[PDB]
């Protein structure tokens, strides 16, 4: 049994967007089908089951809004979403719904966002190396990826030659509708001075590259 | 509807440790009750079904109880895959369901301080016209720590955004950075920035603190 989902992405509210589940190892003609949502950071919930026989439910969240179908001769499961809202961000799982909302076969989910705010690669900071983040022969460093637009950025440090001691934290979204998330690293005092530190982050949805020497 | 509420929130627990956590119901819903694992980045997993029944493939250590408004998981001894959060979901006929706010696991080490930085913004940042100040708190246990800001020895509230890292796997500490952003015009208008922390670790407050300039 197999699940594959896709049609996820950046999406602006009032808008519409259609996901699809792929299934292998079983008929989705015979079994009821179900979506479940996780928006970033929350619980778990049911929003929509098609029965064996076509009937279909749905949770108030999203009636009205979603509709569930799928494609038997392609064994395909959907989920058509219209009028988006913020509150819809969320990774979207399909799952084989044994009857009553119980999943044992899940999707890998598929991400969708839904803002108003425009693709946008993330100013890079330096936060650097001082006396108030040195203590004994151990100093923090690291780079503020700031304003950025949406999700995913990714941070290496010495283009990856560097990995011990790193923190990339996970991204904050400001009230500007932006993220901003900060990588650091501990490293030997010794080393400041000789040792150059370049944080290398990606944002791949904004073809933004940057390379950020960090120094005292 | 139905409510369900899951203890402990939190539990911090060794390799080998019988566990078990708690499920309870607004009302009486007497089995229709499943039990799922969930790993950061992955889907759910379900372990147990009406209450009682181990859902195939599950390891035998895993075993639910309770029924009404009352349940109960339990791993009778700890391993290493088993660190992961927790759901239980009353089932249902139709899509809402319910599922519990979770109950998650992780990894008993001893107290850590944590180990306190404080970073200033950037000349260039604050050519933008906007001052990010970050205080980083290191490795540290358990994960439960207070920041406070304190811009010319008064608290601040409402500036600021805290982000924790998942626990590290290879120390099981955790490591938390607080970002105090303001205006330029703000920024320059204060001298002392502060960042005060509070921690099981520690025996009194730390502050650190910097002079702008």
């Amino acid at each position: 049994v197999q699940l594959v989902e896709s049609g996820g992405g950046l999406i602006q509210p009032g808008g519409s967007l259609r996901l699809s589940c792929a299934a292998s190892g079983f008929t989705v003609s015979s079994n009821y089908m179900s979506w479940v949502r996780q928006a970033p950071g929350k619980g778990l919930e049911w929003v929509s089951v098609i029965y064996s026989g076509g009937s279909t439910f749905y949770a108030d969240s999203v009636k009205g809004r979603f509709t569930i179908s799928r494609d038997n001769s392609k064994n395909t499961l959907y989920l058509q979403m219209n009028s988006l809202r913020a509150e819809d961000t969320a990774v979207y799982y399909c799952a084989r719904d044994l009857g009553t909302g119980l999943f044992d076969y899940w999707g890998q989910g598929t991400l969708v966002t839904v803002s108003s705010a425009s693709t946008k690669g993330p100013s890079v900071f330096p936060l650097a190396p001082s006396s108030k983040s040195t203590s004994g022969g151990t100093a923090a460093l690291g780079c503020l990826v700031k304003d950025y637009f949406p999700e995913p950025v990714t941070v290496s440090w010495n283009s990856g030659a560097l990995t011990s001691g790193v923190h990339t934290f996970p991204a904050v979204l400001q009230s500007s509708g932006l993220y901003s998330l900060s990588s650091v690293v501990t490293v030997p005092s010794s080393s400041l001075g000789t040792q150059t530190y370049i944080c290398n982050v990606n944002h791949k949805p904004s073809n933004t590259k940057v390379d950020k020497k960090v120094e005292p | 509807d139905i409510q369900l509420t899951q203890s402990p929130s939190f539990l911090s627990a060794s390799v080998g440790d019988r566990v078990t956590i708690t499920c309870r119901a607004s009302q009486g819903i007497s089995s229709y009750l499943a039990w799922y694992q969930q790993k950061p980045g992955k889907a759910p997993k379900l372990l147990i079904y009406a209450a009682s029944t181990l859902q195939s493939g599950v390891p035998s250590r895993f075993s639910g109880s309770g029924s009404g408004t009352e349940f109960t998981l339990t791993i009778s001894s700890l391993q290493p895959e088993d660190f992961a959060t927790y759901y239980c979901q009353q089932l249902d006929s139709y899509p809402p369901g319910t599922f519990g706010p979770g109950t998650k696991v992780d990894i008993k080490r001893t107290v850590a301080a944590p180990s306190v930085f404080i970073f200033p913004p950037s000349d260039e940042q604050l050519k933008s016209g906007t001052a990010s100040v970050v205080c980083l708190l290191n490795n540290f246990y358990p994960r439960e720590a207070k920041v406070q800001w304190k811009v010319d020895n008064a608290l601040q509230s409402g500036n600021s955004q805290e982000s924790v890292t998942e626990q590290d796997s290879k120390d099981s500490t955790y490591s938390l950075s607080s970002t105090l952003t303001l205006s330029k015009a703000d920024y320059e208008k204060h001298k002392v920035y502060a960042c005060e922390v509070t921690h099981q670790g520690l025996s009194s407050p730390v502050t650190k603190s910097f002079n702008r300039g």
